[PDB]
RNA sequence: UAGAUGUGCAUAGUUAAACCGAUCAUUAAAAUAAUGAAUAGUGUCUAAAGUUAGACCCGAAGCCUGGUGA
RNA sequence: UAUGAACUCUUAGAGAAAUUACUUAAUAAACGAAGUGAAUUGAAAUAUCUUAUUAACUUCAGGAAAAGAAAUCAAACGAGAUUCUAUGAUUAGUGUGAACGAAAAUAGAGCAGCCUAUUAAAAUAAGUAAAAUGGCUUUAAAGCUGUUUGAAUAUUGUGGG
């Protein structure tokens, strides 16, 4: 998609290939690429639609097309009500676009927006998450908020205080770009 | 009846319609070499 | 001599057995002195009972048992064969609480 | 190459949340704790329990 | 009337954080249009939704959720 | 050493069916009032058979799926 | 029991495979799972049905894969994960028909239990269970599912069957 560019960030929001291509303007030197890791559930083998976008768990669905009097069977297809949107992401401070269906929009409601959603670490999120989902989950965990909310929960949760984070190191390419 | 279609046919064409290099840089092609090596065939093109 | 003989007689059960009370000993096999409060191993601190669901502090939320209902049938099965069957917790699945409820209670 | 490889395949503990780092720590220590151990004192109330529920 | 109606959604469950007029007072909760809190309020922080956890912290319960009040003015 | 264990068929019939039973069923209550139905099975071999499988043998035009060729 | 040598292509790129140009570049079939899914045929025609969760195709994977330690079955007694074979069974049952067709249980092959899983996983599971509707499966249950909606907290009887 077509994505904003972030407040105070020099990393942009993930391409639906999973590349993070850098501007020019960012002194980046080669032999650096941005990875994200894979995806555990890997990619959906059909419906490679639902790879670009929040799906949750829809798929596209065949079945019969039974008729009146004779209840004849042809083949049809069902189709999830797929829209695309824009949502709000407090991580990230701007609006992220992205195809969602409907049954995800609610989801996304009931848990306290965009960013709860991509954060959830249930097995059934994770895998209604999908490789799209699981880069905006390692987009917003590489911003300043994300990061001390999880430095906040390590504590109480009796976990040591948490090595470089990616946006520093963009940081000293730069200032060892110019000189 | 069966009519002389091999006239005028020229070895560039039969390369490029039935080579090696044409069936194993495609999906279908892959296929044919695999169907034929099973068979045990020594010519598996051209 | 005895005492030999109940040592064999105890290491003559079936691993599944001797791992179970290993973890889960209860206070009559443990020693004359001791107190069921402490002498806990560390699976009794996390479940006294792994044969009930437990609810944890924390998050309210219910604990499968250590050993669903089919896994306690299997010991009390186990340990009715050995002479044993004394030694395991409560269990909806011994063969004295079936039948006190069915008398108890009745259909 | 084998080890990029398996660096790869644990790429993804970086993106692991507060929760899930607690319960992978706490895996480490449980593990560490070992088995618990009969005593020859407990051996012998056990086989008391098994003399007397098969002979008297 | 019958037996079966058309299922419909009643809205979202949210708590004011800046004081909307026309909706009402700040820290009110109600349920409200979902198209208004993911489109107008949450992207400008003015109100936050109201999860099961967000009940907790805030020690109240479901029987606080209020009504919009129409005639509500600053 | 001992104990248990492993398809099935028959041994009781009757009715739509159970209760019932050398009797049962219908008779809206029942009753020799009337009518129908009761006594060696089981296993194996040989052979001939019914049924389902290509099913005694040979023979279409055509239909569908995947590939090939300008 | 060790050991020297072991060319070219399939198989860097490119190309008209066994060439070019480089370099200590390198993995068929069958079998497995999921997705998609016919028709011939039978019903003495033919639409439901049957053929058939078949053939075939696509994707992914290993020496096997898959499945698996009960939100399982039973019936007032009890059994105790999965897989393979036989019986149960031309059965219950479904279908106007033609035909389709279980489970309990039994026997044998194997047998193993666990979460501290002998490889490193859970803070015990919510857009889930479930409902309406459109379909699949099917005996009306259970199970799968697009759309629109949408719970509860444990035998001190909470949830599923
Ligand atoms: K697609
Ligand atoms: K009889
Ligand atoms: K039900
Ligand atoms: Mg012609
Ligand atoms: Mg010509
Ligand atoms: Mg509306
Ligand atoms: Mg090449
Ligand atoms: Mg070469
Ligand atoms: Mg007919
Ligand atoms: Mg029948
Ligand atoms: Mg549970
Ligand atoms: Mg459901
Ligand atoms: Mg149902
Ligand atoms: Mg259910």
């Amino acid at each position: 998609y077509h994505q904003p560019r972030v407040p105070s960030s020099a990393i942009p929001i993930p391409n639906v290939s999973g590349r993070v291509p850098l501007p020019d303007s960012t002194p980046v030197p080669e032999d650096f690429k941005i990875e994200i890791p894979s995806y555990p559930y890997g990619p959906r083998r059909v419906y490679h639609q639902s790879n670009t976008g929040l799906y949750g768990s829809a798929l596209i669905r065949f079945g019969n097309n039974v008729s009146k009097r004779n209840e004849i069977k042809t083949r049809r297809k069902w189709r999830p009500n797929v829209q695309q949107k824009r949502l709000w992401s407090k991580s990230l401070g701007v609006f992220v676009r992205t195809r969602v269906t409907t049954r995800v929009l609610r989801t996304i409601d009931k848990v306290g927006g965009l960013d709860e959603y991509l954060l959830g670490h249930k097995a059934a999120r994770v895998k209604e998450l999908g490789p799209w989902g699981w880069m905006l989950r390692w987009r917003i965990m590489q911003t300043p908020e994300i990061r001390e909310r999880f430095a906040k929960e390590r504590e109480a949760l009796g976990l040591p205080p948490r090595e470089k984070s990616l946006e520093e190191q963009l940081r000293e390419f730069q200032v060892a770009g110019i000189q | 009846g069966p009519r002389p279609t091999m006239s005028g046919a020229t070895r560039l064409v039969q390369k490029r319609r039935h080579g090696f290099l044409s069936r194993v840089k495609t999906k279908n092609g892959q296929k044919t070499l695999k169907r034929r090596l099973a068979k045990g065939r020594l010519r598996l093109s051209a | 001599a005895t005492v030999k003989q109940h040592v064999q007689l105890a290491l003559s059960l079936p691993p599944r057995l001797r791992t179970f009370l290993a973890r889960y000993p209860p206070a009559s096999i443990l020693p004359a002195g001791a107190d069921p409060e402490t002498h806990k191993t560390p699976y009794q601190e996390e479940s006294p009972n792994p044969f009930m669901p437990t609810k944890h502090p924390i998050t309210g939320k219910w604990h499968n048992p250590k050993y669903s209902l089919r896994r306690q049938a299997e010991l009390v099965k186990l340990a009715q064969e050995h002479g044993v069957e004394e030694l395991l917790p409560f269990t909806r699945k011994l063969n004295e609480e079936k039948l006190r409820k069915r008398v108890e209670l009745g259909l | 190459e084998e080890q990029e490889k398996e660096a790869k395949k644990s790429a993804a503990k970086a993106m692991l949340t507060p929760v899930q780092e607690y319960n992978r720590k706490q895996r480490e220590l449980r593990r560490a704790r070992g088995q618990p151990a009969l005593t020859e004192e407990m051996l012998a109330k056990i086989g008391e329990v098994v003399a007397r529920n098969k002979l008297g | 009337a019958s037996h079966r109606m058309r299922l419909q959604d009643q809205g979202v469950v949210v708590r004011l954080l800046e004081d909307i007029p026309k909706f009402g007072r700040k820290h009110a909760i109600f349920r409200i249009e979902r198209g208004r809190m993911r489109n107008e309020w949450f992207p400008k922080n003015k109100a936050e939704y109201m999860t099961p956890a967000r009940f907790q912290e805030l020690g109240l319960t479901r029987d606080a959720i209020g009504e919009v009040d129409r005639s509500f003015v600053i």
